[PDB]
């Protein structure tokens, strides 16, 4: 008898080619033993909790196992099963999965198990798609903005999950970046002694220095540019867009306090290698900035009465820069 | 709470104290002591800079005398908690 | 290893042709999911409660499923059995 592909309390059974079930079952046997026990509706973070999520976890699993000619087959199957005429919308497919009732909504289990595994298993994404948010090539106007220094407290985790997710998209570039850093890292020792091996901190979380030294300027200044550049590389590659032609789509762009260097890189980026070279000149620049803006005004200790009071007043931990809201310029200049 | 350094060589080259108890495994073993223990003077200056801000509210000229007793030894990278009274 | 055709608390395992087990198992997989849970000796009206009864329910099941050349084979098997 022919029987069903199954798991847990949720199942997504697909039609394999009739002459593949044998070896197809080997991957399944290896897969079923890699999944934890079902938990009261799959509330466990690592077990899938929607049929599409299960199928995605499986497709990520088979991508590492040495058995090709199934990875892409099951991949196009996943497409036709969920992404027809929108077979480049797995992001939107993901955020739509957040709306299911069979699936208890949590974006974390949607990002991984679906998107991570897709681009982990997908072959060349180079299907030049529709810049159709600009499809009114005559009517819309895109402008890219690049964040500046200090928009968030815990920033390195953005790069953490980004590498966790699109590793196959950034691994080619960020290692070339970190190498160039290590070629310039020791030349500016004595100001960031805990090293600048980003690859270590990503491949090994415990090797990552504390957020404070991470929040240090000679540290945070280049990695923000790194985050922006990997984001740009991703949005160029998911669309399969060369950086220079994606730039052709934009009308103009500029950057904040810090990221403005990324903006001027984009305006000089034509190919991927040109992009890589200009990113190198960027992170080398912002590393100099981080070094010198600290060696010029080194942040020192602060009287604990001060910051204790400031945190009891609900204010922030004191820092060289203060943001005031809800007040016009003409009166803040009157208080200063 | 404080933490011992990783290596005592930076302190040694600055303080001119090249005492091989703190820098070389072989001497630290010759004296049968637990290893390249931190420079006692470094351990002093560490707690001194600690109290200089936690007791004098980071006003440097307020401290006028400081004395301490190296009761125990500290191997590098050790995490040290102090009380202040 | 070769293993056994089975269900529930009663089993009627037959000898398939050696070159059919593959697709024969597909019908079984479709069949096992159409049967309710065993009930204290299959007191439920719709679950079979004798090996011949199980085999008959299976043979009715495969007759609708699009896979001939097994229906009559298993049928003559039921006869000879």
């Amino acid at each position: 008898r022919p029987f069903q592909l199954t798991h847990g309390s949720i199942e997504h059974t697909l039609l394999v080619p009739n002459d593949l079930f044998f070896n197809y079952s080997q991957l399944k046997d290896e897969f079923i033993k890699t999944l934890p026990e079902p938990t009261e509706g799959f509330a466990g973070d690592d077990e899938p909790s929607s049929p599409a999520e299960l199928y995605g976890k499986f497709i990520g699993f088979i991508s590492n196992a040495q058995f090709p000619q199934i990875v892409e087959l099951s991949l196009k199957d996943f497409e036709s099963r969920f992404l027809d005429n929108n077979n480049d919308n797995i992001h939107s497919f993901a955020v739509k999965l957040l709306d299911d009732e069979t699936y208890p909504t949590t974006i974390a289990k949607v990002k991984e198990n679906i998107v991570k595994n897709y681009y982990k298993a997908v072959k060349s994404i180079n299907k030049v798609e529709s810049n159709l948010l600009y499809h009114c090539k005559h009517d819309a106007k895109l402008v890219a903005i690049f964040g500046g220094q200090g928009n968030t407290d815990d920033y390195f985790e953005e790069l953490r999950e980004l590498y966790t997710l699109y590793q196959g998209l950034i691994e080619d570039l960020l290692v070339s970046i970190a190498e160039k850093l290590n070629q310039l890292h020791p030349s500016f020792d004595k100001i960031y002694t805990q090293g600048l091996n980003i690859l270590s901190w990503l491949k090994h979380p415990e090797t990552t220095p504390d957020q404070d030294y991470l929040l240090s300027v000679p540290v945070s200044c280049p990695v923000i540019c790194v985050i922006q550049l990997c984001h740009y590389t991703i949005t160029c590659k998911v669309l399969g867009l060369t950086p220079g032609e994606f730039r052709n789509s934009l009308k103009w762009s500029t950057g904040h306090s810090q990221g403005l260097v990324t903006a001027v890189t984009i305006a000089a980026s034509d190919s991927w290698d040109s992009f890589l070279k200009n990113s190198l000149t960027a992170v080398s620049l912002l590393l100099f900035i981080g070094s010198r803006c600290l060696s010029t005004y080194p942040r020192t200790s602060l009287p604990p009465t001060m910051l204790q009071d400031s945190l009891d007043n609900g204010e922030g931990r004191p820092s060289p820069m203060l943001s005031v809201r809800d007040l016009s310029i003409k009166q803040v200049e009157k208080f200063i | 709470t404080s933490k011992a350094p990783g290596t005592n060589e930076p302190y040694a080259i600055v303080s001119g104290d090249y005492n091989p108890i703190h820098v070389s495994r072989v001497f630290a073993a010759y004296a049968k002591l637990p290893g390249t223990i931190t420079h006692g003077m470094y351990s002093s200056a560490s707690i001194r800079a600690l109290v200089e801000e936690w007791a004098a509210n980071n006003v440097a000229a307020r401290v006028r005398a400081f004395k301490c007793d190296f009761v125990g030894m500290v191997l590098p990278n050790d995490t040290l908690q102090t009380t202040m009274e």
